[PDB]
Parts: structure tokens; sequence; C-alpha cells
């Protein structure tokens, strides 16, 4: 509706439908009925149908090429197809940052970090993998304490 | 089990093949049993 | 003397200095609350009650000639001015400011250590006696309590019944 | 030298007995990677879910919440049926609950930062029946052995039900052995 | 080696306090065992918890029954708050009541002074039916397991 | 500073500046650069030790 | 040592209680951080801004200026009707009054949200001053909250606040 | 279409522009050769030592940039 | 030993100072719960259930006019139906949970220790003042022997459909 069509309700997406479904038809009638190659293009068809339907009833837009489109600008109505997924995504990043970090740290503070590094203690890892869950509100603690930030004139610098 | 052959497998390389491997098949099954999630459903 | 719940035990902060104190305190508000601020709030709702039981009762018979008569004395409110309303709530609120000095709140109304409903209000001079005064301070608290019961049985029946006090009591209609 | 239920396996080293229900079952030696008191913890809360658990399936399939929407004896039907709202509602309640009970410290590596945290002990003793002593290691053997039986009675319970779709008490009066 | 999992800081390079609060021994029916503030258990102990709580269902009981019960037409009548025109508010004739904060009409719910009322009650479905632990009409996971030890090939 | 003292360098062209040493000898001869400091990390060079003036260096909490 | 807010928390380092309401909550640590006294400014100042916020929100339904009549009792929908002169002209009144918090806070120094405004002079007593300020805290947080809830009840239904209430359109239909 | 070759060309601005800014910034000087303003813009480089000082120049910066640069106006 | 269950060991909890007490306590409540929560507990029960056995016979023998007329005949916790509906029980119910409410708090004594278990002080009449214990004693035992009535009385009607009078009449 923004500037394309319902893909439910749009001749191009039903003809691209209509395609592949006659493509593996066509596959299908060289096959004996119950033979693993027709078992295997009927469940291609079920597969091809269920995925367009599902597709049509999402709310999907659809253009004149009769291909779904993504409004990504962060209207409400198509939350799902970039902002939600992508809060996924961070949530899961920040979570393998943080635990990463951590365990950093962890090697850091030991007789042999290196040893660490490249032969691991997983039962430690394991333990921060686990810690990962709260990653934000841990992350903002450590930033607001002044564990994640280092000063100026402790980091390493080349010459001007 | 042998300590030597437990940190054998705690080495970088194995954790890492075992663990994208474990990944991988996180992946896959979840496009096995709900394929073709081109949006998150809402 | 004797306690208003002979099974519990005399709530801590009643020590019988004021008036009308039979030890009854169950739920223990007195333990949560200053008891110069609930008895400021004791007196005042019975003050109110009092007031508003004797308007009930004169409202039912007289109405002013400015103004039109419902048919109960709860609906006389919906039946008169708004402006008029607005009018007497703002001058309560003066009142209430004035009298307590500007000291509306509980942690400034007893600053100056005032006797809770001590608002020098003594235009006849009823309290100059010191024996009288006690005497009617625990006059006061008990019509005070008493006409809060009565002003909420007041509003509740006739807002049930419909018809006024004097006038359900006359013509007796069980709910049911 | 033996653990007492595995005899041919050695006794799990970081067992020591003191814990309730320590038969010396570690065979896998979880305990040697894991420290015992985030396991314990682990344990307990899987065994008072899965207590919560059984009681619910065999409960709600008798006496349910007025309602349509509150209405089904089965089970894994209920899940669906019920308010999405209201079960969105018990999630957040859930999480604000272990974030207050565990005193913001819900991770790995500050569970048991006090010394004074106990394994499973989140200060919940409303009615104060945990305070003798003599009846205090009775009642913590019969809840870890709850727990334990009650995890084995839910899992039963779910995977019965996915093969047989019908209640548990409906399933026991009615059987039908799987058949495909 | 180490034991992960431990729970402690120290032991993982994290961030801790230095004295850890000693946890005192005192509860409080639907509240916690842990640190308080001196005369908390006192102030808000079990008894104030308990004693609030009765105080809330006998509040209840007015309000889960709200509405204006009339009986001027002869039979008692009852009549949403929010029926009331209040005058001096401009056009907010009608104005929030009581249902604004219980709204048990709009969701179908008869409450009453318990929880529960006649068309909003527990319903209680017999699982047993007319069925039997052995020889009834149903067959039953014992009735499976006799006919399969009297089975004939 | 001292023997066996956390020390940031300030020498602009080190590998280490703004970084924390240990120092391990401090030489009173009278060198250009006396005291000497090892480090952790390793630099490009593949060398974990140099020789700073004690105007390069600064003592750390 | 501990937070009244948190009993089972240590209390922040930066929040000793002494400043006009302070509980010691912060839980994510924002005062280590950040300068107390511009959290405190800026907390009073949305205080402020939401107070007037929330109620503004329902002024509109009880009573319209006869200017504005036409406008929707919506908050947002008046709004977007108002126009961009009107708009244009709140905004340079907004601006002239921040140009005082702007000399305030970059070149001066005074108590955190202290712009000299006091014509009543109801600030002058210490004991009511202290239950004023933080009565200004907490009032301020309240209406906070509240007008974060009025104005996504508003996204939704797309009505005002009291037109929400009375229609008992409380739950939502889905994102709009 | 559109959309995603232009997210290409902000890829091919934004590298180029990488290449570009750290040869001018790291000009005078970087942690691997902090004395580079004594050799100056175009020098072949340091040697093998510090690891390999390879391109290490400013005007490698330069040469690195114009391959960029062509891909993006490609 | 234990006076009742010769058998079974005295129970830790019951000193038998308290009316009542024989010793009978196979399964140990007694050690689970405080021994002032589960006496104010007996005692209520007692009382409630002598209440509505009497109420249960004297609602077969009379019943109030105009109540018959609402309740349309019906009986028991048929009548308790009718009567929801009619709002008489709100009522009960609103004065009982008024009464509860310090009941609560006598509740919160006992477990202070100030208070004995039941004791409300309710005596207008003066009749303990005499054997106080020995009137504890025929109060428990008419209230477990209510509370036992009660149940068989309410059992016989969800039977049969008849109250308690009427089914020893229609057996
Ligand atoms: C572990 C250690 C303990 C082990 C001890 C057990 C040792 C083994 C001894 C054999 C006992 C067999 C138990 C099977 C009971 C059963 O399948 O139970 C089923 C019966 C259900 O009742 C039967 O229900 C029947 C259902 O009838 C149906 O079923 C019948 C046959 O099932 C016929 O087919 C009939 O026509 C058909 O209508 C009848 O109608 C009667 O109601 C009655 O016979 O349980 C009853 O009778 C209900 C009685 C309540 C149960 C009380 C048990 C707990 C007692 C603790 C004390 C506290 C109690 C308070
Ligand atoms: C390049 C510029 C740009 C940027 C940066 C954004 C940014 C945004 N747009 Mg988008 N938008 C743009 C251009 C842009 N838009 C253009 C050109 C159009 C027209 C084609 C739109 C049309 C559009 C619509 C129709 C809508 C948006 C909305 C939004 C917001 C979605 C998230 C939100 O509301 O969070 C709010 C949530 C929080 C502040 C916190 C949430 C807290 C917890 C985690 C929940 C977001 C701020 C939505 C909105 O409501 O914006 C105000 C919206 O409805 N945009
Ligand atoms: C299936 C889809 C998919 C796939 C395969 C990838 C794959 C990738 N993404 Mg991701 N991404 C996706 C969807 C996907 N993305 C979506 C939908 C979004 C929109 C929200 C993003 C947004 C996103 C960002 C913002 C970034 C990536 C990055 C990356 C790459 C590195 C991630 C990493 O190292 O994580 C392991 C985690 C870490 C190393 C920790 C640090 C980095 C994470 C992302 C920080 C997360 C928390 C932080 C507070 C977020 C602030 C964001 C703000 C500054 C914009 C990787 C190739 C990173 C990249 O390209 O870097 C060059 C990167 O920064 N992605
Ligand atoms: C913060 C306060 C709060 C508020 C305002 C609500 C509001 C609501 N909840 Mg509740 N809820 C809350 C806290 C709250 N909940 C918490 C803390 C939990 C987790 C313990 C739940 C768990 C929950 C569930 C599981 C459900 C609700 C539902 C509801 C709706 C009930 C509608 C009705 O008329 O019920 C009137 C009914 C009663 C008063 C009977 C009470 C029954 C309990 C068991 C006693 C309503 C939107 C229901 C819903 O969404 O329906 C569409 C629903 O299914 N809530
Ligand atoms: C956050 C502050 C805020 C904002 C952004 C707005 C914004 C708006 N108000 Mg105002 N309003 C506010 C506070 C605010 N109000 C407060 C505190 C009140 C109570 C007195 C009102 C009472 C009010 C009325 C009665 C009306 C508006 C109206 C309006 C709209 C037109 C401008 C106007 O006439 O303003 C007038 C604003 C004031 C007289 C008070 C604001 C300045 C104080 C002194 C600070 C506009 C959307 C008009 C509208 O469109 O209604 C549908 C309208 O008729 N407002
Ligand atoms: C859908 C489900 C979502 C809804 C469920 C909501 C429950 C979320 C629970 C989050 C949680 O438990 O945080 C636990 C963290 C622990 O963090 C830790 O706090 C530690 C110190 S301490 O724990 O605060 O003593 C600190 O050192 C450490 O770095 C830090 O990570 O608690 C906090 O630090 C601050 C909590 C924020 C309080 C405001 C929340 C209001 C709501
Ligand atoms: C606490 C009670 C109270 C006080 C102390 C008080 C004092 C004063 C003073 C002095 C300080 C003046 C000068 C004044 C003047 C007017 N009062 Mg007022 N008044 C009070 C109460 C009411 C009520 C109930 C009504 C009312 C009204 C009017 C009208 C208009 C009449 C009209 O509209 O013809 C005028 C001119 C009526 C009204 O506005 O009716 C719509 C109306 O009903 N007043 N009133
Ligand atoms: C702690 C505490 C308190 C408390 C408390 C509470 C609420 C305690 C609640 C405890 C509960 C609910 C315990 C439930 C245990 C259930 C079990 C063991 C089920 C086993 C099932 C099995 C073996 C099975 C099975 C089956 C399967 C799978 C197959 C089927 O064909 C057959 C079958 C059905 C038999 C209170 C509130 C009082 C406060 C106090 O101060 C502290
Ligand atoms: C400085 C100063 C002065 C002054 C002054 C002035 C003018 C002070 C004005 C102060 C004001 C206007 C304060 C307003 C506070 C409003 C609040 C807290 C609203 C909360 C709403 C909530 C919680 C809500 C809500 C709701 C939500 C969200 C959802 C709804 O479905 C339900 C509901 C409605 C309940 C003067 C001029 C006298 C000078 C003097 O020398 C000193
Ligand atoms: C507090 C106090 C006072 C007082 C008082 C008051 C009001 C005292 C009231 C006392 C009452 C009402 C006592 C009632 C006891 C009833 C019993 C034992 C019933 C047993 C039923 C049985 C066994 C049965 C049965 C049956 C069953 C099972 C099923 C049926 O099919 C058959 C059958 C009928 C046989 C006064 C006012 C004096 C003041 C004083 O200062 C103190
Ligand atoms: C610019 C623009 C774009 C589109 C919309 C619109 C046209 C209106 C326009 C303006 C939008 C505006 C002004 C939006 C403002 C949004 C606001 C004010 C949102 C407010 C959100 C507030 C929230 C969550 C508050 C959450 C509070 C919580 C948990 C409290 C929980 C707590 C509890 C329960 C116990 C004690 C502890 C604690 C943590 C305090
Ligand atoms: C009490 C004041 C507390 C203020 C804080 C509330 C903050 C957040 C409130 C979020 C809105 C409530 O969430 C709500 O959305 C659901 C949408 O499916 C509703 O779902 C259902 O709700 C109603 C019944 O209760 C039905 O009339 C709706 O048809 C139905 O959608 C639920 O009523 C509730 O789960
Ligand atoms: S290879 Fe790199 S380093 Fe070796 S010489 Fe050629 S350029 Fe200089």
């Amino acid at each position: 509706v923004a500037g394309l069509t319902p893909c439910k309700d749009s001749k191009d997406f039903q003809r691209r439908l209509d395609g592949s479904v006659k493509k593996l038809k066509t596959r299908l009638a060289k096959y004996e009925k119950g033979t693993p190659p027709a078992l295997a293009l009927e469940k291609q068809i079920e597969r091809t149908q269920a995925r367009f339907e599902r597709y049509g009833k999402a709310g999907l837009l659809c253009g004149t090429d009769g291909l779904p489109h993504l409004i990504t600008d962060g209207r409400w109505s198509h939350s799902g197809e970039f902002v939600i997924p992508g809060l996924f995504f961070l949530y899961i990043a920040g979570w393998i940052g943080w635990v990463g970090r951590s365990y950093v740290l962890f090697a850091r503070e030991s007789d042999k970090p290196t040893e660490k590094e490249i032969i691991l203690d997983v039962p430690a890892a394991l333990s921060f993998v686990s810690t990962g869950f709260i990653w934000p509100v841990s992350a903002f603690k450590e930033f607001t304490s002044g564990n994640l930030i280092a000063d100026e004139s402790e980091i390493t610098v080349s010459p001007r | 089990m042998d300590s030597n052959f437990l940190k054998y497998l705690s080495t970088a390389p194995v954790l890492l093949t075992v663990w994208l491997s474990f990944t991988a098949g996180l992946v896959i099954e979840a496009n096995r049993f709900f394929p073709d999630m081109l949006y998150f459903p809402m | 003397d004797d306690l208003a719940v002979p099974f519990l035990e005399r709530p801590p902060m009643l020590d019988g200095s004021y008036a009308g104190d039979i030890g009854f305190d169950p739920v223990g508000f007195s333990n949560y609350f200053d008891l110069r601020w609930l008895r400021e709030a004791e007196l005042k709702h019975g003050r109110v009650c009092m007031l508003g039981v004797v308007g009930f009762l004169v409202q039912e018979f007289v109405t002013l000639p400015m103004f039109s008569n419902g048919v109960t004395p709860v609906d006389d409110f919906f039946v008169v001015p708004a402006t008029g309303l607005w009018q007497i709530f703002f001058t309560i609120g003066f009142v209430e400011a004035f009298s307590n000095g500007f000291k509306l709140t509980p942690s400034d109304m007893f600053a100056d250590d005032r006797a809770p409903g001590d608002l020098g209000f003594d235009p006849l001079g009823c309290g100059k006696d010191p024996a009288a005064l006690a005497r009617r301070q625990l006059v006061e608290v008990k019509n005070g309590r008493l006409a809060m019961i009565a002003f909420g049985g007041m509003l509740h029946q006739q807002l049930l019944t419909k018809q006024g006090v004097i006038e359900q009591l006359t013509n007796f209609k069980a709910i049911m | 030298e033996k653990s007492a239920s595995v005899p041919f396996l050695s006794k799990p080293e970081k067992l020591d007995g003191s814990m309730a229900g320590d038969v010396g079952f570690d065979p896998l030696g979880i305990s040697y990677f894991i420290d015992v008191k985030w396991l314990r913890e682990a344990e307990l809360k899987h065994g008072r879910i899965c207590m919560l658990a059984t009681a619910g399936i065999l409960v709600q399939e008798v006496i349910h919440l007025p309602g349509p929407a509150f209405s089904s004896k089965f089970a894994l039907d209920a899940w669906s049926t019920a308010p999405r709202g209201g079960m969105v509602q018990i999630l957040i309640a859930i999480g604000l609950i272990e974030m207050v009970s565990n005193r913001f410290a819900i991770t790995a590596t500050d569970m048991f930062a006090n010394p004074n945290r106990k394994p499973g002990d989140l200060g919940f003793d409303p009615l104060s029946l945990g305070a003798n002593p003599a009846t205090r290691a009775k009642y913590e053997l019969s809840e870890v052995i709850h727990g334990r039986a009650a995890m084995m009675g839910l899992s039963g319970m779910i995977h019965q039900m996915i093969v047989s779709k019908q209640p548990v008490i409906d399933q026991l009066l009615n059987f039908k052995p799987v058949d495909a | 080696a180490t034991v992960g999992f431990s729970g402690v800081p120290s032991d993982f390079c994290r961030p801790a306090p230095t004295a850890f609060p000693a946890e005192p021994a005192g509860m409080t029916v639907f509240g916690a065992r842990g640190p308080r503030a001196e005369g908390h258990r006192d102030k808000f102990g079990s008894r104030h918890a308990a004693v609030s709580l009765a105080c809330a269902a006998l509040l209840w009981q007015p309000i889960s029954q709200a509405g204006m019960y009339s009986i001027d037409s002869g039979s008692l009548a009852k009549k949403s708050f929010s029926e009331m025109e209040v005058p001096g508010f401009g056009d907010a004739k009608k104005v929030p009541t009581i249902e604004s904060f219980f709204p048990f009409t709009k969701n179908g719910f008869d409450a009453s002074p318990a929880l529960f009322g006649k068309d909003s009650m527990i319903v209680f479905e017999n699982p047993l039916g007319k069925c039997g632990a052995y020889a009834s009409s149903c067959h039953t996971f014992l009735d499976e397991m006799g006919d399969m030890l009297k089975a004939t090939p | 500073v001292k023997r066996g003292s956390q020390v940031r360098i300030l020498r602009k062209e080190s590998y280490w500046y703004q970084d924390v040493g240990t120092v391990a000898t401090i030489d009173t001869s009278g060198i250009r650069y006396p005291v000497v400091v090892r480090f952790e990390k390793v630099s490009y060079s593949g060398v974990n030790t140099n020789n700073f003036s004690l105007d390069e260096v600064v003592e750390v909490v | 040592e501990m937070s009244k807010a948190i009993p089972f928390a240590e209390r922040p380092a930066k929040l000793d209680g002494k400043i006009p309401g302070d509980v010691g909550f912060d839980p994510l640590g924002f005062s280590d951080y950040y300068d107390l006294k511009y959290l405190r400014e800026a907390e009073i100042k949305h205080g402020r801004i939401c107070m007037l916020g929330a109620l503004g929100w329902l002024f509109p339904e009880f009573a319209k200026l006869p200017q504005f009549a036409s406008l929707s009792t919506n908050p947002l929908k008046a709004a977007t009707e108002l126009g961009p002169a009107g708009w244009a002209q709140i905004f340079i009144f907004v601006g002239a009054l921040e140009s005082f918090s702007y000399e305030k806070i970059y070149y001066g120094d005074s108590a955190p949200g202290d712009l000299g405004f006091d014509p009543l002079r109801l600030g002058k007593n210490p004991v009511s001053r202290a239950h004023y300020e933080v009565a200004e805290i907490k009032n301020g947080r309240l209406a906070m909250i509240g007008l974060g809830g009025m104005i996504h009840h508003s996204l939704l239904t797309k009505q005002g606040a009291i037109e929400q209430i009375m229609s008992q359109n409380f739950y939502p239909s889905g994102f709009p | 279409g559109d959309f995603l070759v232009h997210h290409a060309i902000a890829l091919g601005l934004h590298t180029t522009a990488l290449i570009l800014v750290k040869g001018a910034l790291d000009a005078r000087g970087s942690k691997l050769m902090p004395d580079k303003k004594d050799f100056g813009y175009s020098f072949p480089c340091d040697g093998p030592g510090r690891g390999g000082t390879c391109d290490i120049s400013a005007w490698d910066a330069f040469y690195l940039s114009m391959f960029w640069m062509l891909n993006t106006i490609g | 030993m234990s006076p009742s269950i010769p058998f079974l060991k005295k129970p830790d909890a019951l000193d038998g100072t308290a009316a009542g007490d024989i010793g009978f306590d196979p399964l140990g409540f007694s050690s689970l719960a405080d021994i002032k929560f589960l006496q104010e507990a007996e005692i209520k029960h007692c009382r409630i259930a002598m209440l509505a056995a009497a109420g249960s016979i004297a609602q077969d023998i009379f019943t109030f006019p105009g109540y018959s007329a609402l309740t349309g005949g019906a009986k028991m916790t048929a009548a308790h139906d009718k009567l929801v509906a009619t709002g008489t029980m709100g009522q009960i119910l609103f004065w009982v949970s008024f009464a509860e409410v310090f009941g609560t708090v006598a509740l919160f004594d006992t477990l202070d220790g100030k208070r004995a278990p039941g004791d409300f002080k309710f005596d207008p009449l003066g009749m303990g003042k005499k054997n106080m214990a020995d009137m504890q004693l025929k109060e428990i035992k008419n209230g477990r022997l209510a509370m036992l009535g009660i149940a068989g009385m309410t059992h016989g009607y969800f039977i049969s459909g008849k109250g308690p009078l009427e089914l020893l009449g229609n057996f």
C-alpha cells in the first residue's frame, strides 16, 4: 500500500506461483507414482504452495515483478520485516561480544593468557556464555562504573 | 578421560569447528521445521 | 480504662491523651502515621459530616429561593448551578489555607505544634472553661464519629430509595 | 572409593555427601567442571517447576477458570487457547520474580557472590515451616526427591500427550496402544 | 583447573563488592527474607501484610459489585456509575469512576464478593465419568495389560 | 621509581607509549637511559625489554 | 551502606540521600558517570515539562479556548491541526524561557532547577521549601510516567485520555 | 536493485575514504614506523624488520585507494 | 507414649496442656505448623461447623418468612445459591469478613503469644468463670463432633437431595 500492492492480491505473484508449480509438475510427469522422485517432487510442490500462501497472508507487499518487497523505514506495520529481526540480531550479537570480552579479561588475569586463548578453559567459557543473557544491563553497568571505557592517557597511540 | 585429551579437545580449532557445526545444525533445523521465513510473523 | 477490643493489646501510641481514646486501633494506623495528623483528619471528617447531616435534613424541606429543589438532597447538588458549586469549592479552599496558615501538608501543618483540630474558632467563647473544654472535646469527637456513620448511611440510603431520609422513614419499602 | 548408586564407577569427588539426595550419582562427572552449588540451584529450580507443572497438568484437566479460553482439558491445547496476552504477562512476571528473588545476582559469575547465598535458598519460607532444625533435613531430602520424581513425571506426561493426543487421566482411562 | 559457574565474580575477574551484607533471619508473608532497613520487619512485618490483605479483601467486596443500586422502580436495579452526569466540568458530563479502575463488565467477568460469580464460575469437570480401573466400559491401561496377557495370536 | 615498580611509558616513539611495564633495574652510573623496563606485550621487533630515562616513565598507582 | 529503594543492594556512592528526592535508587549507576547536578537539573526540567504536558493532555477534553474549539480533543490531532504560525510562536516563547536556563547552566552556578521563578513567595519557609522540593520532584516523575502512557494511549486509540476511559477501549488491537 | 547498488556505492566511497584518510593521518607516523615524516611521502618501505613493512607509505595508500576508486567508479 | 494411639510416641509439639489434647497427631502436622496457628484453626473450624450443623437442623425444622419465598423452598447449598443471587449471602460474607479482619489481628496476637488461641474474651453471660478448662473441653469436643456431623449432613444432602432430618425420616 505504501507504494506497492499487497502480495495476496497480485496477478504477478499468482503467475509466479503458477510457473513454479507447473515446472515442478512437468518434472513430476516423467516419474512413476509412489516412487521416491514422485514423492520428493510432490513435497516440493506442497512446500512451494505453502510458502506462497504464507507470504500472501503475511501482509507482504509485492511490486510489478511479482516479488515481495520490504519497507525498512520504521513503519510499525512492517516491523517484522527489518526491526524485530534486527532486534533479535542485536541481542545475539551483544551476547556474543559481551561473553567474548569477559573471557578476554578472565584470560588476561591468568598464569598464561596466551595458553588460555589457544587452549580454552571451557568451564569458564561456558560460565560467560551463560552470563551473556543480560548483556545490555551488564554492559551499561560496566560503562557507568567506568570498567568499560579506558582513559585516553592509558591507551597506546602512535606519534603525530 | 585423559586430561591431555580433554585439553586437546579444548584447543581453539576443535572448539571452533564443534561450535560452528552446532550453530550450523541449529540454523539448518530451524529452516527445516520453519522454512521460507523471510520475515518475523506479526 | 476499658479497651474497645478486649482480645487485642492496647495500641502503643494511644496513651489516652486524646479525647475519645478507648484503645481502638486494631489495624494500627497510629503505628504508621502521625497521630496529630490522624486526629486532625478525624475531626475534619466529623465536622464535615455533622454539617452534612444537618444539611441532608434541612435540604429535604427547605430550599433557598434562588435554587431549584431536587427530589432528594443528593440530587440538590446536581440541580444547583455549577459556577456556584465551584465558588463554594474555592471558598472552602481559601478557608482551609487561611485556617492552617498556608501549612496544609503533613510536613508543615503542625510545624507550630498546634493542637489537632484547633483552628482558633471560638466566636462565642464556648470553650473558655477548661473542664467544659475537655467534656466538649469528648462530645465533639463522639458526635463527629456518629455523624460520619450517619452521613454514610443517609447518603447511601438516599441513593438507593431515591427518597429523603424522613420520607423514607415515613414510607419504608424493603429493597426486596 | 566407589559410588553408592553405581557400584562399579568411582565416587564423584566433588559430591561429598553433604547435599540432600546425594547417592554418588554423577557418572558423567558434571560436578568436576560445574560448581555443585550452581548445579543444585538448577536442580531445585527444575524440580520445583516440574512439581508445579505436573500438578497443573493434572488439575487443570478437572477444574478450570471460567471461560472458553480457559476451558481445555488437553494441556498442550490449553497452551494455545489460553489468552496470549495473559501468557506474556506470566512470562514477564516470571522474569521479574527471577530478578528480585535472586537479588540482581542472576548470572554464573555473581549468583553466589554473597557467602550467605546457599544453593536453592531464595528466601522463600512464607509460613516459616523450615525454621525447625529437626525437620529441616527431612524437608530438604523430600524436596529434592519430589523435584526429581516430578521432573520425570512431567517429561513422561508431555511426551505421552504428544503421542496419545489426549489428557493424562483421559489416556489412562481410555488407553489406546500406539499404532504408527 | 577452574570449576565453572562458581557464582563468585572474583573467580571470573568480574566487578564485585568487598563487604557483602549479612543475611538477617526474618520473614514477611507475601514478602521475602533478606537485608532490610532497621525497623522494616517491625513496621511492615507478616502482621502488616496479612492485615492489609484482609482490609484489601473487605474493600474488594464493595468494589466487585460496584454500581448504583436503586429500588425506585420497585425492584433492585443496577446502573453503572458512568451513567451519572457531573456538573461543572465543561464538556465531560460523564467522568471516570471506579469502573475505570476495575473494568469487570467490559471483559465479561461476573465478579462477586468472593472472586467468582454465578456467570463466571470455576468449572469442575469430572474426569472419571463412568470409567473403572478394570472390567469397565472404558478401556483403561489396566484393561489393555489384561487383554494383552490374555490375548491369542 | 625503584626496582619492581609499575611505570607507564611517556616516550612517543615507543611501542609501549602510555603502557605499563615493570622496572627491572635502575643504573646509577650516570648513563643516558638508566632505567630498564620489562613488558608483557612484545614489540614488533620481538623484544619485551627496553632502556628508558627517568623523565620518560611515570609511576602508576 | 544499603540503598533505601533496593534494600538488598549497596547505596550508590554519589547518592548519599542528602539531595531532594533521593532514596538511593540508581540500579544502573547513572550518577557515577554523569554529573549529578546536571542529572538533577535534567530530571527537574523533564518533570516540569511532563507536569504541564499531563495537565494539557486532559484540559482540552474539559474546556477549549474559543479560538481552538474546532481542534480535536485528541492532543496529537490538535497538534497536527494547530498550524505552523502558532507552533512557531510557542517555540519562540519556549526558546525565550530556555535562554535563562542556558545562562544558568553554562554561565552560572545555582541550585539545580533554580531559575529565580518564585513570584508568590511560597518557598521562603525552609520546611515548606523542603516539602515543596521533594513534591516537585515526585510529581514530575509521576507526570513523566503518566504523560508517556498518555501519548502511547493516544497513539493507539486515536482519542483523548478521558474519552478512552469512558469508552473503555483500554485494550489494544495491534500496532497502528 | 537501485537500493542494493546504492549501498554498494556507499561501501566503495567509504572504503576509498578509509584508505585515503588512513594514509593521510598515518603519513607522519605510526607505531610501526614512528618516524615516517623523516622518510617522506613515497619511500619504498622500511625493510623486513618489525614483521615486514611493505606498503607503509602514504603513497602506497594512494596506490591502494586508486584500485578502490576504480572499483567504485566502475 | 500417646494416650490415643498407644503404640505411637507422643507428638513433640503436643504437651497435653491444651484442651482436647490426647496425643492424637499420627501424621505430625504439629511438627510442620505452629501449634498456636493449628489451635486457632481448630477452634475456628469447631465454631463454624457447630453453627453450620445447628443451622442445617434448624433450617429443616423452621424457615423464616420471606426467606422461603426468596429461595423457593430450596435447602442447604441450593439455598446458598438462591440467596447469593438474592444478595443475603453477600451481607453475611461482608460482615463475616469484617469480623475476620480483627480475626487476623487476633491471630497475629496469638502468634506473638499475647493471646490464647481462640480467646476473643466473649462471655457476656459469664458462663466460663466457674470452670473454664471444663467449658473449653466441652467446646472442643462438641466442635469436633459438629465438624463430623456437618460433613455427614452436607454429603447426605449431596447423595439424596434431602436435609438431615428429612433424610432420617426418609432414608
Ligand atoms: C541472518 C542475517 C545476518 C547475518 C548473517 C549477519 C552477519 C553479521 N552482522 Mg549483522 N545484522 C543483521 C542481520 C545479520 N547480520 C540485521 C538484521 C541487522 C540490523 C539490526 C544487523 C546489524 C548489524 C550490525 C550493527 C553489525 C552487524 C555485524 C555483522 C557481522 C559481524 C557480527 C559479529 O561479529 O557478531 C559478534 C559480535 C561482536 C563482535 C560484538 C560487537 C558487534 C555487535 C554487532 C554489537 C552489538 C551491540 C551494540 C550495542 C549495537 C550498537 C549498534 C549501533 C552502533 C548501530 C556479521 C557478518 C557487525 C559488522 O558488520 O561489523 C563490521 C556489526 O557491527 N550486523
Ligand atoms: C461558599 C459560598 C459562597 C461564597 C462565600 C460566595 C461569595 C460571593 C461573593 C463575595 C466574596 C460575591 C461578590 C459573590 C457573587 C456572586 N455569587 Mg457567590 N458565593 C458563594 C456561593 C455561591 C453560589 C452557590 C452561587 C453564587 C453565585 C454568585 C453570583 C452570580 C449569580 C448569577 O449567576 O445570577 C454572584 C454575582 C451564583 C451563580 O454564580 O450562579 C450561577 C450561585 O449559584 N455564589 N459570591
Ligand atoms: C515450599 C513452601 C510452600 C509450598 C509449596 C508447594 C506449593 C508445594 C507443592 C508441591 C507439589 C505440587 C509437588 C508435586 C509433586 C509431583 C510429583 C512428584 C509428580 C510425580 C509424577 C509421576 C512420577 C508421574 C507420572 C505419571 C506419568 C508421567 C505417566 C502417567 O501415565 C502416570 C503418571 C501420572 C503416574 C508453601 C507455599 C506451603 C509455603 C511454605 O512456607 C514453603
Ligand atoms: C512554580 C510556582 C508556581 C507554579 C505552578 C504551577 C503552575 C504548577 C503546576 C503543576 C502541575 C500542572 C502539575 C501537574 C501534575 C500532573 C501529574 C502528576 C499527572 C499525572 C498523571 C497520571 C499519573 C496519569 C495518568 C493516567 C494515565 C497515564 C492513563 C489514563 O488512562 C489514566 C490516568 C489519567 C490516571 C506559581 C505559578 C504558583 C508561582 C509560585 O511562586 C511557584
Ligand atoms: C459463645 C457464648 C455463647 C454462645 C453461643 C452459642 C450460639 C453457641 C452455639 C452452639 C451450637 C450451635 C452448637 C452446635 C453443636 C452441634 C453439633 C455438635 C452437631 C452435631 C451433629 C451431628 C453429630 C450429626 C449428625 C448427623 C449427620 C452426620 C447426618 C444426618 O443425616 C444425621 C445426623 C443429624 C445424626 C453465649 C451466647 C451462650 C454467651 C456465652 O457467654 C458464650
Ligand atoms: C515526535 C513524535 C513522533 C511520533 C509520536 C508523536 C507524534 C506523539 C511525537 C511525540 C512523541 C513523544 C513526545 C513521545 C514521548 C514518549 C514518552 C514520554 C514515553 C515514556 C515512557 C515511559 C516508560 C516506559 C516508563 C517506564 C517505567 C517503569 C518500567 C517503572 C517501573 C518501576 C516500578 C514499577 C517500581 C519501582 C521501580 C521502577 C523502575 C520505577
Ligand atoms: C492498570 C494500569 C497499568 C498500566 C501499565 C500497562 C502497561 C502496558 C499495558 C499493555 C496493554 C495490555 O496488553 C493487552 O494486550 C492484549 C492484546 O491482545 C489484550 O488482549 C485482549 O484484551 C482484552 C481482554 O482483556 C480483549 O478485549 C481484547 O480483544 C484482546 O485483544 C490483553 O487485554 C492484554 O494482554
Ligand atoms: S618485499 Fe616488502 S619489504 Fe621486502 S623489500 Fe620488497 S617491499 Fe621492502
